[PDB]
């Protein structure tokens, strides 16, 4: 079954199961292989398997990462993945003190949209958008990747579950504990994504819901009924929140031009009904001189 | 506004109905099973309502159960006394993909009374998922109804739970339904659950949409209307009574219309 494949070394662990880097022996094809545990006498498969699978054999984009097989055996489950070199996580932190040129990021945040509009156009919620989960190959492309946490959606959304996304990227909409929510939630993961990389610390780098709160406020201008119409009538929303007004681009992000700070904006709104689409995203003026550079790895 | 993906309505509409075509079982295929028959299916996807209720399972888990169940005999060949088994099977893997809180296994293992061992449900469980080779993301009538309900002005609760109703009653008899694509069904339910309700048509609007008109919808209507009219006279009953609550506007108990405009 796995004969064919040699182990090369360990590459961490997902949201479930366990990732290795591996040899096709026969192909010399490098893969990454997810081996998920199956549950043969207490629960069978894991729901997070059975949506990753199910949900990536549908989508296939090349700014998705591929799923190339599945084996089973009646214990295991092994995932056979395209291996890309590295996250986006990783790919930061080495660029700690040289920096990310700002070709690559415009580059990289462009197909990171392509790869997202894609999801929502095929009725797929990411819903884990952070820098851990974005793969980058030599040649300059990047990928979405660990769908464990996705959901395929109905129209309109219906209430999915509520503890969803990394704390850092999660969207108000969510932390204030809003009945629905939908591909909204993925774009703002995206702009703190982008300003992430501009930067290379994260935008909103909270301890808790409440400290979360504070810190997208104190940045963004503490929202209310102009801003985002139903915001105080929100189910965890204080009357006592702080009022503070909007820090301007220029300091939260120096770097960024003028077209970045607009879309940057745009993708940070905070009515979900008025936060940018990935769709739209692609048409802005910040993309008019995209091209695909190389990273420095 | 968000909650309706504007941005993204007509591509995924447009996905799903290319997808329905993938996910359709074999019209035939009760034909082509020596030992279970339209009668036991019946049998088998009214169980699966009952379950529906008792777990409070999203009527959404329910369709892609009954999916997943009509594809996995459009391949498999299986004796009435496994039949119970796939529908077990199926209705775990649709509460996992698409539940918050499905139930546990053992709960899956419970209503079978004690049939089945927890073993054979997870090794049905796997087979299933070879079968249909994980392609779970299935279009479901509901897909199709939520979406259609978007043209409706204003909305109507009555028409909602209505064309719900119909829709899931089609679940049940294979004979003529598995000849409809869940798109065609939903249509014919949602025109059906208009013209009783309000007296109105299918809209121009979902004309627009879908590129069915009343013409190309008459035959599936009419065996609706059908289905509709002897309903209470239906050896499965489950439907009817979840649809007499107050949670569903009680739209079983309305005398259905006894003729349409054609
Ligand atoms: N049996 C196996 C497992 C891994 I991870 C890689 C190769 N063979
Ligand atoms: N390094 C990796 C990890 C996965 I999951 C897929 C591809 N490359
Ligand atoms: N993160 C923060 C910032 C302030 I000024 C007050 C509270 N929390």
């Amino acid at each position: 079954s796995m004969e064919n494949f040699q182990k090369v070394e360990k590459i961490g662990e997902g949201t479930y199961g366990v990732v290795y880097k591996a040899r096709n022996k026969l192909t010399g094809e490098v893969v990454a292989l997810k081996k998920i545990r199956l549950d043969t006498e207490t629960e069978g498969v894991p729901s997070t398997a059975i949506r990753e699978i199910s949900l990536l054999k549908e989508l296939n984009h090349p700014n998705i990462v591929k799923l190339l097989d599945v084996i089973h055996t009646e214990n295991k489950l092994y995932l056979v993945f395209e291996f890309l070199h590295q996250d986006l996580k990783k790919f930061m932190d080495a660029s700690a003190l040289t920096g990310i040129p700002l070709p690559l990021i415009k580059s990289y945040l462009f197909q990171l949209l392509q790869g997202l509009a894609f999801c929502h156009s095929h009725r797929v919620l990411h819903r884990d958008l952070k820098p851990q989960n974005l793969l980058i190959n030599t040649e300059g492309a990047i990928k979405l990747a660990d769908f464990g946490l996705a959901r395929a959606f109905g129209v309109p959304v219906r209430t999915y579950t509520h503890e969803v996304v990394t704390l850092w990227y999660r969207a108000p909409e969510i932390l204030l504990g809003c009945k629905y929510y939908s591909t909204a939630v993925d774009i703002w993961s995206l702009g703190c994504i982008f300003a992430e990389m501009v930067t290379r610390r994260a935008l909103f780098p909270g301890d808790s819901e409440i400290d979360q709160l504070f810190r997208i406020f104190r940045t963004l201008g503490t929202p209310d009924e102009v801003v985002w119409p139903g915001v105080t009538s929100m189910p965890d929303y204080k009357p006592s929140f702080p009022k503070w007004a909007r820090q301007d681009f220029s300091k939260v992000v120096p770097p960024l031009d003028e077209d970045g700070r607009s879309l940057l904006s745009q993708m940070l709104h905070y009515d979900p009904n008025k936060r940018i689409s990935a769709k739209a995203a692609l048409a802005h003026p910040f993309f008019q001189d995209v091209t695909k550079p190389v990273p420095h790895l | 506004g968000v909650n309706e993906v504007p941005d993204y309505h007509e591509d995924i509409h447009t996905y799903l109905r290319e997808m329905e075509v993938k996910c359709k079982p074999k019209v035939g295929y009760m034909k082509k099973q020596p030992d279970i028959t339209n009668s036991m299916r019946a049998i088998l996807v009214d169980w699966l309502v009952e379950v529906g209720e008792e777990y409070k399972l999203q009527n959404e888990t329910l369709h892609l159960a009954v999916n997943y169940i009509d594809r996995f005999l459009s391949s498999m060949s299986v004796l009435r006394g496994k039949l119970q088994l796939v529908g077990t099977a199926a209705m775990l893997l649709a509460s996992k993909f698409e539940e918050i809180y499905p139930p546990e296994v053992a709960e899956f293992v419970y209503i079978t009374d004690d049939t089945y061992t927890k073993k054979q449900v997870l090794r049905m469980e796997h087979l299933v998922l070879k079968v249909l080779a994980f392609d779970l993301a299935a279009p479901t009538i509901n897909q199709f109804l939520t979406q259609y309900f978007l043209h409706q002005q204003p909305a109507n609760c009555k028409v909602e739970s209505l064309a719900m109703f119909l829709g899931e009653l089609s679940l049940i008899d294979a004979d003529p339904y598995l000849k409809y694509l869940p798109s065609v069904i939903a249509a014919a339910a949602f025109h059906l659950a208009l013209y009783t309700v309000t007296g109105q048509s299918w809209p121009e609007s979902l004309v627009q949409k879908t590129g069915y008109t009343l013409e190309t919808l008459k035959p599936c209507l009419l065996d609706l209307h059908q289905t509709y009219l002897r309903a209470p006279q239906h050896a499965q009953q489950s439907i009817r009574e979840k649809y007499k609550n107050s949670k569903y506007h009680g739209v079983s108990l309305l005398n259905p219309p006894e003729t349409l405009n054609v």
